[PDB]
C-alpha cells in the first residue's frame, strides 16, 4: 500500500495484479452484462489500479542488491516517455469498465517488474541473420531477411570490435556459437563451463522521483470515423525508470570460419600454421557492447514499433 | 560415515522436467516426488549439475565423482548424492511481497530424515524442530492454520482468500531455524501447503516463438519460484580428504553458483549451495 | 492424472455439438492456444478470473473462443450424468443449465475444489481430443 | 566344420590369430574377462543372432551394427579386430550348413518311419550350428589363454 | 515378459517398411529415445493419452514420431494375422484398419487389455530390432 | 540354529534389477518376486550388500558369510539368508502425504511364513494378525475393502486407485502391529494392492546423459519407493555364538546404513535394519 518497495511492507504487484485483481467482493458485479460497465465496478477496478500504481522503487533497494550479488555487474538502461510493456499477451482481460486490458510481466516471487530472460535473448537474436528458422512456411522471405539482418550485424560487430572484415559464414559461426552454442550443423563445440552465453532476467533497478508503473491509454479510431473510437488502458514502466540488464558473457574466439573454444585456440596459435588473419576473437565487453547497441536500436517489449520500449545510456 | 545436510537457495526460477510423460493443461511440468508429490531434484541431476561445476578439476571429479562415460578405465564414485527435497517456497501476500511457506508434513519428513541420517548437526536442529512441531500441533488442535511468528503479519493473504495468517505468540521460533528455513515463516497444514504447491497454483512462466514477428508456437512452462529451498544428503563414503575438503569449501563459498535443470542460457535454475550451520 | 477413455469420448462429443471440429474432421488452428491459454489464465489468476476471460465475446478481434467454456460444461454435464450414487463429492443435483453463465455457477456453488478437479480434468481431455484430430 | 570350404581356412587364422605364444605373466587378464564377457554374450544373444543369420541380403551390416551395439570399447588389449573374423566366420559357417543341412533336415521331417526322438537327433539347425561353432572355437581360445584353471 | 522370433521379425519388416532405417542401414539417434519415451508415458499417463500425443503430427512434434506408432500399428497386424482363432484362449483378432488411426481404435473399441499386451510386446520388439541399425 | 525376522526399512529409492530376464516398456525394471510378483529383493543382493558393510572384519565375514571368491581355501557360509519380500509400500493420499499400503494377501503369506520358519517372537504376532485377519475378512465379507485404523485418515483417497478409505472402529490395530506394518496403515483387497504396486503405476525416472548439453542415452529406471518396507529371515545354522552377536548387534544399530541395489553414488538403495521386536 505504501510507496517505497520493500520486502518489509509492500504487496505483491503480480499477485495484486492477477489474482487480487479479480477478488469478489460483495456488492461488485463483473459477470453480467450490465455489471461490467456499472460504475461500482470501474471504481473497484480504479483503486485496485491505485494501488498498483502508488509504489517506489528505491535505488539501494536491498531487493536489487542482492540481484547485482548474484548476477553480476548491471547494465543499467533507462526508458524513454512512451514507456516499456511486456508481457502484453498474457491474458488478463473481462471486458469490464476502467481495468487494464493488457497483461504485464511480473516475477513470481519478487513481484518486481522484469524482463525474462528469454525475451531478451529473443530481441537480441531476431537481429541476427540467422533466427529464422528453414522450415518451409518461410522460405520466401528468409533471402532478403538474412540478407539484411546479416548487413546490419556486420556494421555492428566492425563498429563495436576490432575486426576489419567479417564473412558470412563467420557470422553464421558466431550466431550459433553465442546463441545456440553449436555449429550451425548442431554440433557441439567442446565448450568450457563459464564460456556459455546467459541471459539472466531484467529487473527494474530505481525509479528515481516517481513510481515504477504508470497507466497509458490507446485508443484506436476505428475504420467508421463517425463512430466513437475505443479506449485501452494497459500498465506500462514509467519514464526515466532504470533497467537492469544482467548477463553471462564469455570471449568468442574464430579460427577458419569456425567457432573454437579456449583450449582449441590454445593449441592452434602453438602450432606452426597459425594464421593471424584467419583468427578473431570477441571478448565478454565488446559482446556485451554489442547488446547494448542493439538495444539502444530497436528495443524491448511489446509496441516496439510505436515507441515503446526504448531504451537510453544511462 | 560423515553425512550432511546442504541447502539449495534458488536464485533464479527452477525448471527440472519429467518429459512429455506428464499431460496436464501445462505442456511443460517439473519433476516431483513419487511419495510426497512435492518438487523435487532427482539425486541424478544434482550429481550432474555438481560433477558439470568440478569437471576442470579433473583429479577431484574422478576420486569423488567416478570416471566420466567413455573412459576406459572406469571408476565408481565414492561421494553418495541424495535427492533434493523441497524445504521452503515463497508464497505472495499482501502484507509483504513473498513469504516463505513450509508444511507441518514437510517439518515431520525433515525430521525422520535427519534422525535417520544423522547428519552433523542434527541433534540440536532435531531438538528444537520436534519441539516446535509439537507446539505448532498443540496450538492447531487437528484444525487447518497458517502460523506466522513476526506479529506485523497477522491478516495476511497466503496466495488465496481462504488462507490467512494468524500468530500463536507462545511459540517461539530459533534463529539459527529461522536462517535454515528463511524469513517471513508460514508454517501451513498439509491442505493449505499441498493446495499452494499443487499443479493448480505452481507458477507458470509462457514462451512464444516468433517468425518474424509473428507467433508459431505458444507454450506454457512450470516453474519453481525463486529463493525456494530444497534440501540433500551427501555421504562422503571413504573419499580422500584433501578432495573432499575442497569439494565442501567450493561448494559452500558464496561465489559458487550452480546451474540445476533446464533453460540454463536464458537463467533459469541458479542456486547456491549451503552447509548445516552450528545451531 | 489420468484421464480415461470415456472422458476422451466426452470431449470428442462436445467437440463436434459445439462446432469445433467441422464435418470433414479438421479443426481451427488457434483453438489449442484457446486451450492452453486457459489453463495458463486458471493458474494464474484463478478459476472464475479466467473463465470471465474466455467467456467474453467482445473481443471480436481473435477467433470465437466462448466455444470452449461450452465445450469445458458439456463435458463436465456429461462427466456428471455418470457419478457413482455415493454423494460424498458429487454435488451432482443436476447438470449446469445450458442458458446459465459457468462463472456465476462457481460464484453459486462454492464448491471450488470439485469445481475446479473437473475443469481441469474436462480442459485436458478436450487437448487429447483436438491432438488426435487435423489441423490447418 | 567342414574342411572344403573357407570356413576352416578362416577357423585355422582365426586360432593363430589370438592364440597366445608366450604365457602373459599378469596376475589381472583384462582380456581374458573381456572374452569370457564376449562368449557370454554371444550365447545369450543367440536367438537374435539367429535372426540376423536367417536374414538374406542385409545380415552381414546388421551383424557388424549388432556386435557394435551390444559391445562397447570392445578392443583393451591383445584380441583386436576379433569382432570382424568372429562374424566372417559365423557367415560362412551359416553360408556352408544352409548348402549341406536345409534340404536334408527338410525331407528327414517328412520321413514318417523315423520317430520323433530319431528326427530330432538327425535334424541339424543352420544358424544354431554357426553360432555353437562360434562359441566352441571362443572357448578355445580362452582355455589355452587363461592361465586359471578349471 | 517373453518376446517370440516372429515378433522381432516383424519389428525389423515395420521398422523398414514404415520409412524409419535409411537405405545407408542407419537409423537417427532421436527413435530409441521415443520408443522409451513411448514406455514410460504408456506407464506414467496411461494408453490412450500416450498413443494420443505420440501420433500427432500437425505441429513440430518432431515430425518422426508418428512412425513410431506406425511401426505398433505393423506390428500389432502381424501378430494378429497369425495366433488367429486358438478358442482355448481369452483373445479377440482382427486387422486394424490402415485409415483408422490406432487411437480411433482404441477409443472405439479398444478393450484396453489386449491392446496393452500387443503395445508392450511390440515396443520390446521394436527396441530389440533397433539394436541391429545403427545411430545416424 | 534360531531363525529371527529382520525388517528392511528403505530410507531412498530401491532399484535391484531384474537384469534383461524381464523385458518391459521400461528398460530397467526392479526384481519381482517370482510367485506373487510382488517387489523383493534376492537373498544374493542381501548377502552381498550386508558381505560389502561388514567387508572390514575379515573374521567375521569369513566366520559367517563365508569365504572370498578368490581364496583357495573353500569356507561355507554358516548365516543363511532369505530373499526380502515386500511388506508395505507408501501409496499417495490426500489427507496424508502418503499412506502405508498392505493387502490382506500380504498379511496371509506373512502368517504362513512365520508358521512354517519359526521366528523368534512369531507366535504373538501369529496370534494377533490372525485376529486382525479375521476381523478384516468379516467386515469386508467378499467386497473390496481399504480401511484406516486412525479416525482422522478416514475418508482418504487412493489417488492410484481412486477408492476412499473407511475405518471400522471394532478393529483394533496393537502398537506393535503398528511397529511392524507402519504407521498411517492401510489395509486393502489383493486386486487394489496388485494395481498399486503394477508396473503401470510403480514410480519410473527418468536419467540422461548429456554429451556436451545434448542428449546422448537417454533410459528410464524402475524405482521401489522411500520408506518402504520389506521383511527377510536369518538362520544361524551353526555360528559361532560371539561373532553371532556382534552381527546382529551392529545390524540392528540405527547407525548402520546398509547400501542395496544399483545406482548407488545417487543415493540408492539406503536401508535399515530391524529385527522382529517381543510384542
Amino acid at each position: 500500500m505504501p510507496k517505497n518497495y520493500t520486502l518489509q511492507n509492500a504487496s505483491n504487484l503480480g499477485w495484486l495484479f492477477y489474482k487480487d485483481y479479480y477478488r469478489q467482493e460483495p456488492n461488485v458485479d463483473f459477470i453480467s452484462t450490465q455489471g461490467k460497465e456499472s460504475d461500482t465496478t470501474a471504481d473497484f477496478f480504479r483503486k485496485t489500479n491505485q494501488r498498483i500504481t502508488a509504489y517506489q522503487l528505491n535505488s539501494e533497494s536491498p531487493l536489487v542488491a542482492a540481484f547485482n550479488n548474484h548476477f553480476g555487474t548491471p547494465l543499467q538502461l533507462k526508458t524513454i516517455y512512451p514507456g516499456l510493456i511486456t508481457g502484453s499477451g498474457l491474458p488478463h482481460q473481462t471486458g469490464s469498465k476502467g481495468e487494464f486490458k493488457l497483461g504485464f510481466q511480473f516475477d513470481y516471487t519478487t513481484g518486481l517488474p522484469y524482463i525474462p530472460g528469454s525475451s531478451i535473448k529473443g530481441t537480441l537474436r531476431s537481429m541476427f541473420p540467422f533466427s529464422l528458422k528453414d522450415k518451409g512456411s518461410t522460405k520466401r522471405i528468409l533471402p532478403e531477411y538474412r540478407k539484411e539482418r546479416m548487413e546490419y550485424i556486420r556494421d555492428l560487430i566492425i563498429e563495436v570490435t576490432n575486426i576489419n572484415e567479417i564473412s558470412d559464414t563467420e557470422i553464421q559461426a558466431l550466431e550459433y556459437a553465442i546463441f545456440t552454442n553449436s555449429t550451425p550443423s548442431g554440433k557441439t563445440i567442446e565448450f568450457s563451463l563459464e564460456e556459455k552465453d546467459v541471459f539472466y532476467d531484467a529487473f527494474v533497478a530505481d525509479s528515481k522521483d516517481g513510481v515504477m508503473l504508470s497507466d497509458d491509454y490507446i485508443t484506436p479510431h476505428g475504420e467508421n470515423p463517425l463512430k466513437d473510437p475505443k479506449p485501452i488502458l494497459f500498465l506500462k514502466i514509467r519514464p526515466d525508470v532504470t533497467i537492469n540488464f544482467y548477463f553471462k558473457l564469455c570471449t568468442t574466439h574464430l579460427y577458419k570460419e569456425k567457432v573454437c573454444s579456449s583450449k582449441q585456440i590454445e593449441e592452434i596459435k602453438k602450432q606452426n600454421d597459425f594464421s593471424s588473419s584467419d583468427y578473431k576473437m570477441i571478448t565478454a565487453h565488446q559482446k556485451r557492447n554489442l547488446f547494448e547497441k542493439i538495444l539502444l536500436c530497436i528495443g524491448i517489449g511489446a509496441k516496439t514499433n510505436i515507441g515503446y520500449g526504448q531504451l537510453k545510456k544511462l | 560415515m560423515t553425512t550432511r545436510m546442504y541447502v539449495i537457495n534458488t536464485l533464479s526460477n527452477m525448471h527440472v522436467g519429467s518429459g512429455e510423460v506428464n499431460y496436464g493443461v501445462i505442456d511443460n511440468l517439473i519433476q516431483r516426488d513419487s511419495v510426497t508429490n512435492l518438487p523435487n531434484i532427482n539425486s541424478s541431476g544434482l550429481k550432474g549439475a555438481i560433477r558439470e561445476y568440478f569437471k576442470e578439476n579433473e583429479d577431484l571429479v574422478r576420486e569423488l565423482f567416478g570416471s566420466a562415460p567413455r573412459d576406459e578405465k572406469t571408476l565408481p564414485g565414492k561421494v553418495r548424492f541424495f535427492e533434493a527435497n523441497l524445504l521452503s517456497m515463497p508464497v505472495r501476500s499482501d502484507k509483504v511481497p513473498f513469504l516463505m511457506a513450509i508444511s507441518d508434513e514437510v517439518l515431520q519428513e525433515l525430521i525422520t530424515k535427519m534422525k535417520f541420517f544423522n547428519c552433523e548437526e542434527a541433534t540440536q536442529y532435531i531438538s528444537h524442530l520436534s519441539t516446535l512441531l509439537d507446539n505448532i500441533k498443540t496450538q492447531a488442535q487437528g484444525t487447518d492454520f497458517a502460523y506466522v511468528f513476526d506479529p506485523l503479519l497477522q491478516g495476511a493473504i497466503i496466495e488465496e482468500v481462504s488462507i490467512r495468517a494468524t500468530c500463536p505468540s507462545h511459540i517461539p521460533l530459533q534463529p539459527s531455524l529461522k536462517k535454515l528455513l528463511g524469513d517471513r515463516l508460514v508454517i501451513l497444514s498439509h491442505k493449505y501447503f499441498s493446495i499452494l504447491s499443487d499443479d493448480n497454483h505452481l507458477p507458470v512462466l509462457s514462451r512464444n516463438n516468433l517468425e518474424n514477428g509473428q507467433s508459431a508456437n505458444l507454450w506454457y512452462e512450470q516453474v519453481l519460484p525463486r529463493y525456494s529451498r530444497l534440501y540433500f544428503m551427501l555421504m562422503d563414503g571413504n573419499a580422500q580428504s584433501e578432495y573432499l575438503k575442497k569439494f565442501r569449501d567450493t561448494l559452500c563459498t558464496p561465489s559458487t553458483i550452480i546451474q540445476i535443470g533446464a533453460n540454463a542460457s536464458i537463467g533459469y535454475g541458479y542456486c547456491q549451495i549451503s552447509e548445516l550451520s552450528p545451531f | 492424472m489420468k484421464i480415461s477413455k470415456k472422458q476422451i469420448e466426452y470431449a470428442i462429443e462436445a467437440l463436434r455439438a459445439n462446432n469445433i471440429i467441422t464435418n470433414d474432421n479438421q479443426y481451427p488452428k488457434v483453438f489449442k492456444g484457446y486451450i492452453s491459454s486457459f489453463g495458463a489464465a486458471v493458474i494464474q489468476s484463478g478459476l472464475i478470473p479466467a473463465i470471465i476471460f474466455f467467456e467474453n465475446e467482445d473481443n471480436d478481434a481473435n477467433a470465437d473462443r466462448h466455444k470452449i467454456i461450452g465445450v469445458l460444461k458439456d463435458i463436465i454435464n456429461a462427466m456428471r450424468q455418470q457419478y457413482t450414487v455415493t454423494d460424498a463429492t458429487i454435488l451432482v443435483s443436476s447438470q449446469i443449465p445450458a442458458n446459465y453463465s459457468m462463472a456465476q455457477y462457481i460464484i453459486e456453488h462454492g464448491n471450488t475444489d470439485q469445481l475446479l478437479k473437473e475443469i481441469t480434468e474436462a480442459a485436458v481431455a478436450m487437448k487429447l481430443a483436438l491432438r488426435m484430430y487435423k489441423s490447418e | 566344420m567342414s574342411k572344403k570350404g573357407k570356413s576352416y581356412v578362416k577357423f585355422n587364422m582365426l586360432l593363430q590369430k589370438y592364440i597366445l605364444k608366450n604365457k602373459d605373466m599378469s596376475k589381472t587378464q583384462e582380456s581374458e574377462k573381456f572374452l569370457s564377457s564376449v562368449i557370454q554374450m554371444i550365447r545369450a544373444h543367440a536367438e537374435i543372432l539367429q535372426i540376423i543369420l536367417q536374414n538374406e541380403d542385409k545380415r552381414t551390416e546388421m551383424l557388424k551394427n549388432y556386435f557394435d551395439n551390444n559391445f562397447n570399447e570392445s578392443c583393451h588389449l591383445g584380441y583386436t579386430g576379433l569382432f570382424e573374423d568372429i562374424q566372417t566366420l559365423l557367415c560362412l559357417r551359416y553360408q556352408e550348413n544352409i548348402q549341406d543341412y536345409q534340404n536334408r533336415n527338410e525331407i528327414i521331417q517328412q520321413n514318417t518311419i523315423l520317430t520323433s526322438d530319431e528326427k530330432e537327433i538327425l535334424i541339424v539347425s543352420p544358424a544354431m550350428d554357426a553360432i555353437h561353432t562360434i562359441f566352441t572355437a571362443l572357448q578355445f581360445i580362452h582355455f589355452i589363454n587363461y592361465n586359471k584353471d578349471e
